[PDB]
């Protein structure tokens, strides 16, 4: 139920707030991302071995993960009947 | 019978909508469905995807080297992003 | 500034009186723990006479462990909930938890109701000796208190066996900190 | 994580939870004493 | 609270209470009865139609007790003025309602040269006398205990015995089975 | 004047969910003439009430009969005539929500005015006719006084 | 059809002359009945009075089976006009003044007032003014407010408890209106209804006084008050209410106290409240999903209700009909078949205790409606003829001969054996 003046003010405020959200040139996004990913790594402790070890296996591309696995999705009618799975 | 380096398979029913099958109904609703899935203990990704009655679209591999070898460099990038998101947001935290 | 200056009038504290039940919740907690012990004994004897159907995908021992752990966790959760119901609006633990300043529900549960099961490496207390955790037990005992379940609360004090088991459980936290800090510092350095 | 890193901690949080309850009433003297600590106050006492 | 004149009061009454579809007096009549309107009805009651009289008289009871207490004499006056209308409906309603402002109850007099009332009372009374044994127990009798039912409408009269039973029905078997099950479970 | 709404209420019930707060009590009241429901939070410590009580409730825009429309700041040194001289319980708050059975085609027959007196909430639910002085984000005085009748 | 067209035209164009001329020609020709007369009946005094008299005479002639048939039209005619409703209630109250046979008249008045309330017209305060509530204005005001708002409030209940428990209780018959007691049972029996625990004792005392405490009246004069059923009855009410409103407790716990349950279920008000609590409790479709017994304890309590009191049989029948007509599309057909077989056993029990005619009629209707499995009908009729023995009344045989006349029973139950129930019943008649 906004009025005309309220709508004009709303358009102006949106246009003003969007321009302040643009990324500033010269921002060191690489170091920022590195810090923002290393911070939760210091605050984390069927069997998929999550946590710091999983992050280590992902960051260090290794051909021998501890628990490799696939999530197989059944295609058709066998996805419902247990025995047909 | 079977495929090598596949030690055993677990039969699973996803109780979370992330692994559930979501298909839009005829009237626009989402109506997430529940379907049987399998969780293996090895990686083939090539003789498994070729198997009949196995979905060749939604089947993932959880291993980035094998996904790189089989599907490509953008597929491995997407899989790596998903693995990182899972391992970071498992505890309930959030990263942009 | 404003809230701190009003706190001079309102005041805030915590004491022994905030860790006491109504002597009726104690009966409920004791009955729940007794029922859990009886259920675990029933599972143990049914395992001994070989009437367990193995879990489809897992060994017999692991499903026995799952049954025991499920029973113990259900008992601990029920006791904690019963303790939470007993708390009055004047309780200081509740006041400091609902505001989120410090503590959690499990803290009140452990202080009042029961400490719960102790775990090392994600499993119950291992057979450090030959088929018994401590010399005070008999060989091949899979009961709750024998494998590291603390049935007492921090207010009621811990018996020596569960005290030692709690020490075993608490050691792993310091060990994990001391190794994880050095493990993750290297990851962060490589990222940056 | 596009969220504040600074909040209200320790006993200030507990006291602000106990202070905004429905049954918290203040006399004029304590109201003036509290208003003395507002840096951004405009000097007008609100109608009780 | 303006003084609404006789023709004007009649117009107002036939506009607010002119809904022939609303044979029910609406609850708004509770707010439609004030001192001035009741006082001025003294002259416009002649021109009101019978439906208007019936609706107003039925709405006169839907008033607060304090309002009736503070507006007694005017309501007695309107009752006595309604007791001089061509329709016997208004006469009887005013006669019974004359005791409403005094004690809060309604008067009970019938068979006073009222042929329809006479016929109804006589025939219904004689029919009840004919079928006194075969009465219609109200819903509260479904709730009343033995003593209350005997005091009100007499002891319970069993229905017609259709036949007799040679084999005990399975309801007794279920009762015994569940009694045994409850004994086993509780003990 | 500035009398937005006036009626007689009787306390049909006290807080049915239990005493959430010791000093503040919830009251469910019914009307006598307009038959509208009322839910109110009162400081039971300083103005104790119990079931079966009746009171005059006079919601007013301003306490001054001449309607000078004061700003709304506390000035105890004011010798002008006020309505509070003939009422026992006075609260000052703002109306923050107006509900109704509004349809997409025709108007609303029932309204529900929500007012907050600095934490103590009141909901006045009734027919739309009696609730016309209520406009959202406006200041309101309570002005209730118990009746001995 | 053309007469209806004339009625529509006369409504649309009242000013026109030919429409009035056609209406008067219709009246003279003898078709004045087809003219609108639902509202014309209210505006006429003597004709409406005679119609009411004839309808009530026919009602009292044919019993409750004919009252159920004559009630709709008569009630609609009476309650469509407020003046007609007032006069009708006045004559019913006057006739009910007699203590001899006045129960039927009071039931008629209750039906009329219930029908009026179902139409959105409230006249409960008028009924209170009709009675002897003048000496107790507080009770009249309280009950009027409670019935007007249609809820249970602690204030008026506290007032009523204070006055009735005092040395001069008001007329108990005033608070014996079925609507108030139905609301009270909704409050203290229906799951999900919350009541004040600090006034629950007052609620129980009020219910006990309204139900079990008895008074003697001669010439409408209070003589003596029997209060024997006040301590044990109130304790039973409290225990039953605690059992019913504690929905977190399982049904096994309720069965575990079956001795006390049966002891308390032997009172009419308590038994009817139990049946109502079961009614709302099972009315949820998900209850059968949470009900893990082929022959549950609720049906046993229904059997106990049927055995305990004869007046409660219509309520048990209504609950059984509600259960059976409930067609389930969310459970396996086998459990539905088991539930229907158990319901058949319950309604066989209802038939055994003398409640034969409505049960037999309901079975006949179901068989002629094909909403019941043929196996269910066969087993029901087999057990009925297994438990019952000759001789049989004229009504029973008249209702049961067409039951065997259906081929779905003749081709199924008729078996080669020394004791053939269908052959025996055919031969004996």
């Amino acid at each position: 139920r906004l009025s005309g003046e309220a709508f004009d003010w709303l358009l102006g405020e949106i246009e003003s707030k969007f321009n302040q959200a643009i990324a500033h040139p010269g921002e060191m996004v690489g170091a920022l991302a590195a810090q923002s990913l290393g911070e939760p790594a210091t605050q984390m402790t069927k069997n998929v071995t999550l946590g710091v070890p999983r992050l280590k296996e992902l960051i260090n591309i290794s051909k021998k993960p501890k628990t490799p696995s696939l999530t197989v999705f059944l295609l058709g009618q066998s996805a419902r009947d247990a025995e047909r799975a | 019978q079977g495929i090598e380096q596949i030690s055993k398979v677990y039969m699973h029913l996803p109780q979370t909508d992330n692994k559930k099958k979501i298909i839009i109904t005829e009237d626009g609703e989402f109506k997430a469905l529940q379907e049987w899935i399998l969780e293996t203990d090895g990686v083939s990704l090539m003789r498994v995807l070729s198997e009949k009655d196995v979905d060749p679209v939604r089947t993932t591999s959880n291993d980035i080297v094998e996904i790189f070898t089989v599907l490509g460099i953008e597929a491995v990038r997407k899989a790596l992003e998903r693995e990182l998101y899972h391992v970071i947001s498992f505890d309930g935290s959030y990263v942009n | 500034t404003v809230i701190n200056n009003w706190l001079l009038i309102e005041g805030h504290t915590i004491g022994i009186g905030d860790s006491i039940a109504d002597s009726k919740t104690y009966q409920d907690i004791q009955n729940t723990i007794k029922k859990a012990k009886q259920d675990v004994i029933e599972v143990i004897e049914k395992a001994h006479n070989n009437e367990l159907e193995p879990t489809p995908g897992n060994t017999l021992r692991q499903t026995f462990e799952n049954q025991v752990n499920r029973i113990l966790n259900d008992a601990r959760d029920k006791t904690g909930s019963s303790a939470q119901k007993s708390l009055s609006e004047y309780n200081n633990f509740k006041s400091m938890v609902v505001s989120g300043a410090k503590g959690s529900k499990i803290n009140i549960s452990q202080v009042i109701a029961v400490v719960g099961q102790q775990n090392v490496e994600g499993k119950r207390i291992p057979f450090g000796f030959k088929h018994r955790t401590l010399p005070h037990f008999i060989k091949d005992d899979y009961g709750p208190e024998s494998r590291g379940f603390v049935e007492n609360s921090y207010l009621a004090g811990l018996t020596p066996t569960e005290f030692f088991f709690h020490a075993m459980g608490g050691r792993e936290g310091l060990i994990d900190t001391a190794v994880k800090t050095a493990e993750t510092g290297y990851i962060q350095r490589r990222l940056i | 994580s596009n969220r504040p890193v600074m909040g209200i901690v320790q006993d200030t949080l507990t006291a602000v939870r106990k202070f905004t309850k429905r049954d918290v009433f203040l006399e004029r003297g304590e109201v003036m004493n509290l208003l003395m600590f507002l840096s951004t106050w405009d000097g007008k006492v609100p109608q009780p | 609270m303006a003084s609404m004149r006789e023709s004007d009061t009649g117009l107002w009454l036939h506009n607010k209470l002119g809904a022939t579809d609303e044979l029910w007096a609406p609850p708004s009549i509770a707010s439609l009865l004030t001192a001035a309107v009741i006082d001025n009805i003294r002259l416009c009651f002649h021109g009101l139609s019978s439906a208007v009289k019936l609706k107003l008289l039925l709405g006169t009871l839907h008033l607060p007790r304090r309002t009736v207490d503070e507006m007694k004499g005017a309501l007695m006056e309107i009752i006595q003025l309604a007791s001089l209308d061509s329709d016997p409906w208004v006469l009887m309603v005013a006669d019974i309602l004359k005791s409403f402002p005094d004690t809060g109850s309604l008067n009970l007099e019938l068979e006073e040269q009222n042929p329809n009332v006479q016929d109804i009372l006589g025939e219904l009374r004689e029919k009840v006398g004919e079928c006194e044994a075969s009465a219609m127990l109200p819903l509260e009798c479904q709730y009343l205990n033995k003593n209350a039912l005997t005091t009100l409408a007499g002891p319970l009269t069993p229905p017609v015995k259709h036949f007799q039973l040679k084999r005990k029905p399975k309801s007794a078997t279920l009762r015994a089975e569940l009694l045994q099950k409850s004994t086993e479970t509780a003990q | 004047a500035g009398i937005l709404f006036e009626d007689i209420f009787d306390v049909k019930d006290i807080d049915p969910e239990g005493k959430k707060f010791d000093r503040v009590s919830r009251l469910h009241c019914e009307s006598e003439s307009f038959k509208m429901d009322l839910i109110l939070d009162v400081n039971i410590q300083i103005y104790p009430v119990d079931l079966g009580d009746k009171f005059r409730l006079v919601i007013a825009s301003t306490l001054y009969e001449d309607g000078t429309l004061d700003d709304g700041e506390y000035n105890p040194t004011d010798d002008r005539p006020s309505r509070a001289d003939q009422f026992e319980y006075v609260m000052y708050g703002k109306v923050y929500r107006i509900e109704g059975d509004e349809t997409s085609t025709e108007a609303a027959t029932r309204l529900s005015a929500y007012v907050s007196y600095g934490g103590l909430l009141m909901r006045l639910q009734g027919d739309a006719n009696n609730l016309h002085g209520f406009e959202v984000d406006s200041r309101v005085y309570l002005l209730m006084k118990k009746l001995a009748f | 059809t053309w007469r209806d067209l004339f009625y529509k035209l006369a409504e649309a164009h009242p000013d026109c002359l030919m429409l009035n001329f056609t209406v008067k020609l219709i009246s003279d020709a003898g078709y004045q009945g087809e003219i609108t007369s639902v509202s014309t009946a209210c505006q006429q005094l003597e004709v409406f009075s005679r119609v009411l008299r004839t309808s009530l005479a026919t009602i009292l002639d044919g019993g409750e089976e004919n009252l159920e048939k004559n009630l709709p039209e008569f009630a609609k005619m009476v309650c469509h006009g407020e003046h007609t409703y007032l006069f009708a209630q006045a004559m019913m109250s006057v006739l009910a003044q007699e203590e001899q046979g006045g129960s039927a008249v009071r039931r008629i008045a209750q039906e009329v007032q219930r029908f009026a309330q179902e139409k959105g017209h409230d006249a409960s305060q008028i009924t209170l003014a009709l009675g002897t509530a003048a000496s107790y204005p507080r009770a009249c005001q309280a009950l009027g407010a409670m019935l007007s708002k249609g809820a249970l409030n602690p204030a008026d209940i506290t007032v009523l408890f204070k006055m009735f428990t005092s040395m001069d209780p008001p007329p108990v018959e005033l608070i014996r209106v079925p609507a108030f007691l139905d609301l009270f049972m909704q409050s203290l029996f229906k799951p999900g209804a919350r009541i004040n625990q600090d006034h629950k004792h007052k609620y129980i005392h009020i219910l006990a006084y309204a139900a079990s405490v008895v008074e003697t009246w001669k010439k409408n004069k209070r003589v003596s008050i029997n209060k024997d059923e006040l301590k044990s009855t109130s304790k039973a009410v409290e225990t039953v209410h605690n059992l019913c409103c504690n929905e977190n407790k399982g049904a096994s716990e309720l069965v575990a106290e079956l001795s006390t349950l049966y002891q308390c279920i032997r009172f009419p008000v308590v038994a009817m409240g139990v049946l109502k609590w079961v009614d709302w409790t099972v009315s949820e479709p998900r209850y059968f999903q949470l009900q893990t017994d082929h022959t549950p304890v609720h049906l046993a309590l229904l059997d106990e209700i049927s055995t305990c009191h004869q007046l409660l049989h219509p309520q048990v029948l209504q609950l059984l009909v509600k259960l059976f007509e409930t067609e389930h599309s969310q459970l396996d057909v086998m459990e539905q078949l088991e539930l229907k077989k158990t319901l058949l056993d319950r309604m066989v029990h209802l038939l055994s205790r003398g409640y034969v005619l409505p049960v037999v009629s309901y079975i006949r209707k179901c068989l002629e409606k094909l909403d019941t499995d043929i196996s269910l009908i066969r087993y029901f009729v087999t057990e009925v003829l297994d438990v019952i023995a000759p001789p049989y009344t004229s009504d029973f045989v008249q209702l049961f001969l067409p039951i065997l006349e259906n081929d779905s029973i003749a081709g199924t139950i008729k078996t080669e054996g020394e004791h053939d129930p269908v052959t025996e019943f055919i031969a004996h008649c």
